[PDB]
C-alpha cells in the first residue's frame, strides 16, 4: 500500500519488461520485493537501497531460473556501484534467508557470445576474421569446461574465462589467419570491452593446454609452445576428459599436479603463523610499562603549539 | 543493453607508494607524534589520514621492530622542522632517481 | 576422527566497561597513543605494543580491544587500557569483560570445489564469485560464518569462545574432504 513500495513493484515489472525476461519471472521477483517491505530496515532505508532492491530481487530470480545475468549488468542499469549492489545483495539474501544458486556458465556461454559482432563482416570485420555462430558457441563451451575442470573458474569472475575462451576458440577455428590477432584486438573488433582479468585466464588454458599437448605423442613430438599450442586445439578438446587426466597427478577414480593458480603461485612465505604464547592475563603490570604511553608535560606544550 | 556486462568494483581510490626516505619519514612522525594518525597526516600534504594509518598497518606486519623502534624513541615534535625536511626529502631523492 | 588441524586464531573482540564518564579531549592530549577527532568519530583510538592491540575508547566509559591472539591476551590488553585511563586521572574500573567475536585460520591442504559445495549444501553457503573468491557458509551448529577458499585455506568467525572455532572446523572438515 506503500506509495515508495507501489513505485518500486512498478520499477521491478519495468525492469523485467525491459530485461526481455519470460512472464513468470516478473511475479517472483516482485513476491521477493514484498517480502523484503515487510522488514523494517527495508521499508527505512535509502531511496537508492530501494532502487538497488529493484535489481536484487530480478537477479535473484534470475539466478534461481539459469538466467545468466550479471550483477554488472544490473549496475548499469541501475546506475548503481558494484559495492553499492553488494552491501544491499547480500543484506536481502541473509534477510530473507534464501538459497541463491551460481551464475549458470553454459548460459552465459550463449548470450556473452552472441554479442559479439564477428557473424558477418564488415569495414571493422573483415572477411578471414568472420565465424560460424554455432561452430564458436560450441568450441568456447568446451574451453569453458577445460577452464572448470583444470580450477581456472572456482574463486574468480566467470566472464573473463568466457572472453578467453571464447578468443580462443575463434583463433583454432582459422588458425593460420587468426595466430597473429592478439585478446585486445580481438574483443575491440567483436566490439566487446575486454575484462582484465582475461589476459591471465587466457595465458592460464595455454598452459593447461600445452600439458595436454605433452599426453598426445604426435603432439609433443612438435615441442609446443603458446602460440603453436593454436592449431591443435581443435585436437586436444576432442579428448579433453581424457588428456586431463592423465596429465595430472591428482584425480581420484571415484611432475605435474591438477591445483588452483593461487595454490602454485609459490610465495617465499605461506602463512606465517601466530607464535604460540599461553601467558595468562592476570600477570602484573608496573607503572613503568604504562607510564611509556603518557606525554611528558613538554610533550603536551610541543603537541598544543603543533595544533 | 547487455545482460551480461563484465562486474567490476569502481570506488577504488590510488596512493602513490612509499618512497624509501618518504618511509624514514613516516617512522619519524612517530617519534614526533606518537600513533595519532590524522596528525601526522597533516605533516604529509599529499598523504590523507587512512595512507597513514594503512602505511601503519602495512609496516606493523612486515617490519614490526622499526614501528615498536619509532615510539619507544620518543622525540621532540618539530611541525616546522618536518614540514621542510620531508619537501627536501620529497625533492632530493626524486632527483637522485 | 579428528583432523589433525588446529585453526589459529587471528583476532579476539572484547568489551569491557571501565565504570566511569570520559573526557576523550583530556585523554587524546595527554596520552602518546591515542587518536581522536570527534568530527569524524566519537571515540578514541589507542594502541599498545605488547600484546599488539586496538582500542576503541568511548566518552561512556566503554571500551572495545580488537586484535589480540588469544583471550588471555586480549583480557591483559584491555588491563593495560584500564591502566592507562587510570593514570590520566580518571576512576576506572574493569567491569563486565566479555570475548564479543573471535576470527580463526587454518588450511586443509588440498582444493576445494566451491561451485560443488554450493549444491551440496545450498542452504548454508553463499558463494558469489562476482563479488568475493570465498564461499560464504553459515553454519547453524556452532553458530560460526566459515569463509571456505579455492586453496584450502579457512577463515573462521562469529565465535564467542574457543571450542566453537574449533567445533565448526571439525564439523566442516569431513563436509569439505568429501
Amino acid at each position: 500500500v506503500s506509495r515508495s513500495q507501489q513505485r518500486g513493484l512498478r520499477r521491478v515489472r519495468d525492469l523485467c519488461r525491459v530485461l526481455q525476461l519470460p512472464p513468470t519471472f516478473e511475479d517472483t521477483a516482485v513476491a521477493y520485493y514484498q517480502q523484503a517491505y515487510r522488514h523494517s530496515g527495508i521499508r527505512a532505508a535509502r531511496l537508492q537501497k530501494k532502487e538497488v532492491l529493484v535489481g536484487c530481487c530480478v537477479l535473484i530470480t534470475c539466478r534461481q531460473h539459469n538466467w545468466p545475468l550479471t550483477m554488472g549488468a544490473i549496475c548499469t542499469l541501475l546506475y548503481a556501484d558494484l559495492d553499492v549492489f553488494s552491501s544491499t545483495y547480500m543484506q536481502i539474501v541473509k534477510l530473507l534467508g534464501l538459497d541463491v544458486p551460481s551464475l549458470c556458465l553454459a548460459e552465459l556461454v550463449k548470450t556473452y557470445c552472441s554479442s559479439f559482432k564477428l557473424f558477418q563482416a564488415s569495414p571493422s570485420v573483415p572477411a578471414k576474421y568472420v565465424e560460424d555462430k554455432e561452430k564458436m558457441l560450441s568450441r568456447t563451451m568446451q574451453l569453458v569446461e577445460l577452464a572448470n575442470e583444470t580450477w581456472l573458474v572456482t574463486g574468480r569472475h566467470p566472464l573473463p574465462v568466457i572472453t578467453a575462451a571464447t578468443f580462443l576458440a575463434w583463433q583454432s577455428l582459422q588458425p593460420a589467419d587468426r595466430l597473429s590477432c592478439s585478446l585486445a584486438r580481438f574483443c575491440k573488433l567483436a566490439n566487446v570491452d575486454l575484462p582484465y582479468p582475461a589476459s591471465s585466464r587466457l595465458q592460464e588454458l595455454l598452459a593447461v593446454l600445452l600439458r595436454m599437448a605433452e599426453q598426445l605423442a604426435w603432439l609433443r613430438v612438435l615441442r609446443l609452445d603458446k602460440r603453436s599450442v593454436v592449431k591443435h586445439i581443435g585436437d586436444l578438446l576432442q579428448h579433453r576428459q581424457s588428456l586431463v587426466r592423465s596429465a595430472f597427478r591428482d584425480g581420484t577414480a571415484e611432475p605435474a599436479l591438477l591445483l588452483p593458480p593461487c595454490m602454485l603461485k609459490s610465495p617465499k612465505r605461506i602463512c606465517p603463523v601466530p607464535p604460540v604464547s599461553t601467558v595468562t592475563g592476570d600477570e602484573n603490570i608496573s607503572d613503568s610499562e604504562i607510564e611509556q604511553y603518557l606525554r611528558t608535560p613538554q610533550e603536551v606544550r610541543d603537541f598544543q603549539r603543533a595544533q | 543493453g547487455s545482460t551480461t556486462t563484465y562486474s567490476s568494483f569502481r570506488k577504488n581510490y590510488y596512493s602513490k607508494p612509499w618512497s624509501n626516505k618518504e618511509t624514514d619519514m613516516f617512522f619519524l612522525a612517530i617519534s614526533m607524534v606518537g600513533t595519532d594518525f590524522s596528525m601526522i597526516g597533516q605533516l604529509f600534504p599529499h598523504r590523507a589520514r587512512i595512507e597513514i594509518k594503512n602505511k601503519f598497518k602495512r609496516e606493523e606486519k612486515t617490519n614490526g621492530w622499526r614501528i615498536d623502534k619509532a615510539f619507544q624513541e620518543k622525540r621532540p615534535f618539530d611541525f616546522d622542522f618536518f614540514a621542510h625536511l620531508l619537501q627536501k626529502v620529497l625533492a632530493e631523492e626524486e632527483k637522485r632517481k | 576422527g579428528p583432523s589433525g588441524i588446529v585453526p589459529q586464531l587471528q583476532n579476539i573482540v572484547s568489551t569491557v566497561n571501565l565504570g566511569c564518564k570520559l573526557d576523550l579531549k583530556t585523554i587524546a592530549l595527554r596520552a602518546r597513543n591515542a587518536e581522536y577527532n570527534p568530527k569524524r568519530f566519537a571515540a578514541v583510538i589507542m594502541r599498545i605494543r605488547e600484546p599488539r592491540t586496538t582500542a576503541l575508547i568511548f566518552s561512556s566509559g566503554k571500551m572495545v580491544c580488537t586484535g589480540a591472539k588469544s583471550e588471555e591476551q586480549s583480557r591483559l590488553a584491555a588491563r593495560k587500557y584500564a591502566r592507562v585511563v587510570q593514570k590520566l586521572g580518571f576512576p576506572a574500573k574493569f567491569l563486565d569483560f566479555k570475548i564479543q567475536n573471535m576470527v580463526g585460520s587454518c588450511d586443509v591442504k588440498f582444493p576445494i570445489r566451491l561451485e560443488g559445495l554450493v549444491l551440496t549444501h545450498q542452504q548454508f553457503s553463499s558463494y558469489e564469485p562476482e563479488l568475493f573468491p570465498g564461499l560464504i557458509y553459515r553454519m547453524i551448529k556452532p553458530r560460526i560464518v566459515l569463509l571456505i577458499f579455492v586453496s584450502g585455506k579457512v577463515v573462521l568467525t562469529g565465535a564467542k569462545v574457543r571450542a566453537e572455532i574449533y567445533e565448526a572446523f571439525e564439523n566442516i572438515y569431513p563436509i569439505l574432504k568429501g
